[PDB]
RNA sequence: CGUUGCUUCACUUAUCGAAUGAAGAGACCAAUGGGUUGCGUAGUCUUCGGGCUAUGCACCGUCUAGGUUGUGGGUACCCAACCGUG
RNA sequence: AAUUACCGAAUCUUUGAACGCAAACGGCGCAUGGGAGAAGCUCGUGUCAUCCCCGUGCAUGCCAUAUUCUCAGUGUCGA
RNA sequence: UUACUCUCGCGUUGUUCGGAGCGGGGGCUCAAGAUUGAAAAAUGCAUUGUGAGUUCUGCGCUAAAGCAAAAACCUGGGGU
RNA sequence: CACGAGUUGUUCGGAAACUGAGCACAACGUUAUAUCGUUUUGUUAGGAAAGUGAAGGAACUGAAAAGGGGCAACAGAGAACCUGGGAUUAUAUUCCAAAAAGAAAUUGCAUGUGGG
């Protein structure tokens, strides 16, 4: 990215003050390499602890009706 | 393809939609000050003079006798100049509307009946009317809303309106509506005299109070011998 | 009842009737072929006005003090049927409003100045 | 005579605080329904230092509750607190260190800063460098919560309001000698016209009761009684005691 | 029996302090409540139309999270009751 | 009558209580009615974008009014 | 990239830097200059090489003192 | 002292059009008396101060968005132009006329050409 003023940012081309990657002209490379990682594994951990939350549930009502038929 | 994408509107979680904010938002000094009014008329206590009004007649009572009341209206501008045009070329049987002229009735003991509104302000204005009634010995009730009776005799508002005669085809129906008025009012007038009226707690307090009872409930039962 | 969503009442939008326009309050009579000498003035003739003739194809004159140059343009067009390309004004240490106006070169400026009776 | 400084300085005028470089005001979060109820997680972006102020500020960032935007807060920092660090706020919230929680959630014993002396008015009590409060105990069935202030004194505060884990960072500043007069004329820059200062024996008897005389020295007793009228409460203001304190000193303040 | 002086305990509507862009109060978990915009019992009055004082039964008046009982695409409930209180 | 005297018809620049907004600025707006227009369009005419010029209305408060104008209130009723 | 194995290496006038990636090979980009030309000889008057000074710029950014704000503009995230 | 003359801008400075230390119109309150007080710690006033984007069939009609209207810097922010002239008695980055001595930059609105 260039350093323009203002009358020269303002009639020059949109390439000189951008960058064809993903926030391009907001963040650098490394910057953006840290947000892709960070939502893809912070994501994964939710759905981990999600599933094996449902499960315990899950199998927690299991033993109540094998109780359940067991004494009936 | 299409599926379902449900939102979470837990504490932090997703945007919420706008909910409705009408009962804590601030609204105009006037809005306010009309509501903060009924609040405080109904905390403080009444003395029976002003409590009286509080206790009004029944709906069906309310309905027959608001319906006599439009039998006799009385004339309009245009009946009124027609009429005097024809008899040029009395005014007929009608009820006593105005509060001189309802005054005047009573006083004089020409009126059958009185009907009264409960919402006249200043309430000075027909404070003593049901008193006057009483010591002349003239049936009378109190309804709700002068814009009923207004409406009635054919204007936009009303304080009193007073039936003096009847046609053979309703007197029925005015005995029975003497019945039911006297019944209502001029019979109970020991307890109208000395009943007061106020001193109602809010539905939050009076909530307060029955779960500070219940929880405190049983705690003296070692103190009671055997 | 209504619904509201904010914390705040604001007031309602209403019906507004538009104004109407009024009978005019002046009444005088005014004349659209006047205004042009108004505008200008009277010319100079100084020694710098008379140099600028021969060399510059360059008229002055003296002109209203509260007009601006577009509308000396067209006064100069409507009263000597010339086209002006160029105008510079100034404010005199006197309080009077000087006008240096070019002639287009289809004109020449001797020819008007006689035609004026310089 | 003529007007006394301290009686002057009430006008305002050229006596008021200068503070075009200040931030702004140093407070907690608004007392909402989401801290009243479970909690609410931000970010500490910067840390920041103020003209005037000896403790450092916390910028710290949060979601809106009810739109789709960010907000911004302007805390003063307890010590320790680092940017990137995650604060949790509400009813839910865990026991560390930056931590806003309801006094009635914090265990006795504990050491706490920013405290809210009525709830919602988003903290007034220990606020200084390296001050803060101690809790004492609780009393469930009036619901409230007994504290120990940094002057010494105890006070009972509604179990309702709020603080924050920890001390208030910068502390020590008053360890080391100033040793020039220039250096208090940088310190007061950033507070107000206050130095430097001119003793009252050293002034004309027409400024103050002190002036005057053909030797510097007060003619009458400086202890003057609570109920002086201004221009005349100067000196030692209803003191219970004078003169160089011998064993433990008592604690300062009303009853 | 009555009235009046001080007081101590409970309350909230005057008033005071604080906060907020007046941004989520209280209840539904039920009376020492309210209702002619209801039904009985015992007294006690009545201008005979019906009231008042105690006392019972209805109506206002209901909901709920959670807890207890070789790769791809899917299934794994309902009980009803207590605890809890959004 | 470039005489005088008096008076009924007229003109009356920028301001000022000054009142569209401001002001050591002959400055800047909204609505409406006009004017001029060497561009472009069209058959020396007509028409006209951007720019420019002129007239009128537009402060705050209060009273009356609306062929009966448009609305708000967990104020009081009613269906 | 066994670069710091047993005195590790690169670098400034200068107060230091490296497995959170030094040094070497090859590259991407920014800032300040240099060079070739159009302007430009048609103008002006009647030549291209070194030392000294010079705050534009670069060397990225005392303190209990830590160094204004906004208009205007630029880019992106979503959506169309 | 007398008479007669002289100051030329799309780009230079200001305003149109920023905010600062600050001021005080409206609003509210006070005073026998407004010629008094509050009025930037995000900000007036017990406080109903938003007047048009799209639309929808060519002018209408109304959704959205909390916190009234201004002023205060000719050294702070902002700001599209340069040289030559034999061009004056006195002005010039303001004057020069078809070979403009000439070479540029920028704003508004329209017409082709190309692409979509
Ligand atoms: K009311
Ligand atoms: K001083
Ligand atoms: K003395
Ligand atoms: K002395
Ligand atoms: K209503
Ligand atoms: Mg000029
Ligand atoms: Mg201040
Ligand atoms: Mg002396
Ligand atoms: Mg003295
Ligand atoms: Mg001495
Ligand atoms: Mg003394
Ligand atoms: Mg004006
Ligand atoms: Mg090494
Ligand atoms: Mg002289
Ligand atoms: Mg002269
Ligand atoms: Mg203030
Ligand atoms: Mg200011
Ligand atoms: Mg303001
Ligand atoms: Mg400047
Ligand atoms: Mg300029
Ligand atoms: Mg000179
Ligand atoms: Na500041």
């Amino acid at each position: 990215t260039k350093a323009l003023r203002h009358i020269d940012a303002r009639l020059a081309s949109r390439h000189e003050k951008s960058v064809s990657r993903a926030y391009g002209g907001v963040l650098s490379h490394d910057q953006v390499r840290d947000r892709v990682v960070r939502a893809f594994l912070v994501e994964e951990q939710r759905i981990v602890k999600q599933a094996l939350k449902e499960h315990s549930k899950m199998k927690l009502s299991h033993k109540r009706t094998a109780n359940k038929k067991k004494s009936k | 393809h299409f599926a379902a994408r449900p939102k979470n509107f837990g504490i932090g979680q997703d945007v919420p939609y706008a909910r409705d904010l009408s009962r804590f938002m601030r609204w105009p000094t006037f809005v306010t000050m009309q509501r903060k009014k009924r609040v405080l008329q109904r905390r403080l206590k009444v003395p029976p003079a002003l409590n009286q009004f509080t206790k009004v007649l029944d709906r069906a009572s309310r309905n027959e006798a608001l319906k006599l009341i439009k039998k006799y209206a009385p004339e309009t501008r245009k009946a009124r100049r027609e009429r005097l045009q024809k008899v040029a070329e009395k005014a007929p049987l009608a009820v006593v509307t105005g509060l001189q002229e309802v005054t005047r009735a009573i006083e004089k003991k020409q009126a059958r009946m009185v009907v009264i509104a409960n919402n006249v302000d200043p309430v000075e204005l027909v404070l003593w009317m049901p008193n006057l009634c009483r010591a002349n010995k003239i049936p009378y009730a109190i309804v709700k809303d002068m814009a009923r009776l207004g409406d009635a005799i054919g204007r936009k508002t009303a304080t009193c309106v007073a039936l003096t005669d009847v046609n053979a085809e309703d007197e029925a129906t005015l005995k029975n509506l003497i019945r039911s008025v006297n019944a209502r009012f001029l019979s109970r007038s020991d307890v109208i005299r000395r009943q007061w009226g106020g001193l109602q707690l809010s539905l939050r307090s009076r909530a307060e109070l029955r779960k500070k009872h219940a929880r405190n409930a049983g705690v003296d039962a070692a103190a009671i011998i055997q | 009842r209504k619904s509201y969503t904010r914390p705040q009442f604001r007031r309602p939008h209403t019906y507004r009737k538009p104004a109407m326009a009024k009978p005019s309050n002046r009444v005088t009579v005014e004349s659209k072929d006047i205004a042009a000498f108004n505008v200008i003035r009277y010319p100079l003739t100084t020694d710098k006005a008379m140099k600028k003739i021969e060399e510059n194809n360059t008229l002055t004159f003296i002109v209203d003090s509260r007009a601006n140059k577009t509308e000396i343009k067209k006064a100069m067009r409507k009263l000597y049927q010339v086209k002006a390309v160029k105008v510079n004004t100034l404010i005199r240490p006197d309080g009077l409003k000087k006008a240096y106006i070019r002639l287009s070169a289809a004109h020449d400026a001797l020819d008007t100045a006689n035609k004026i009776g310089l | 005579g003529k007007t006394v400084l301290s009686c002057r300085k009430g006008n305002g005028s050229v006596y008021q605080v200068h503070g075009h470089k200040r931030l702004g005001p140093a407070k907690l979060r608004i007392l909402d329904y989401a801290e009243r109820h479970g909690y609410m997680r931000g970010v500490v972006k910067s840390i920041e230092h103020e003209a005037g102020r000896g403790a450092a500020l916390a910028r710290v960032e949060f979601r809106h509750p009810y739109k789709f935007r960010r907000v911004k807060e302007l805390m003063v920092a307890p010590e320790g607190m680092f940017t990137g660090q995650s604060v949790f706020c509400g009813q839910k919230a865990p026991l560390a260190i930056g931590n806003v929680l309801p006094l009635g959630q914090i265990t006795e014993g504990c050491i706490v800063c920013n405290v809210e002396a009525k709830p919602g008015d988003r903290g007034t009590l220990a606020r200084a460098s390296g001050d803060y409060c101690i809790i004492i105990s609780h009393n469930h069935e009036t619901g409230r919560t007994r504290l120990k202030l940094p002057s010494g004194q105890k006070k009972s505060v509604p179990s309702t309001s709020r603080a924050m884990i920890g001390i208030i960072s910068g502390g020590g500043r008053i360890e080391k000698p100033v040793l020039k007069a220039g250096n208090s004329f940088y310190r007061f820059r950033g507070k107000r016209n206050c130095w430097p200062k001119v003793r009252g024996v050293a002034r004309n008897p027409v400024e103050h009761p002190h002036g005057g005389g053909n030797h510097q020295h007060i003619g009458h007793p400086s202890t003057v009684s609570r109920h002086s009228p201004p221009g005349q409460k100067v000196g030692l203001i209803a003191a219970r005691r004078t003169g160089r304190i011998r064993g433990g000193k008592a604690v300062k303040g009303a009853w």
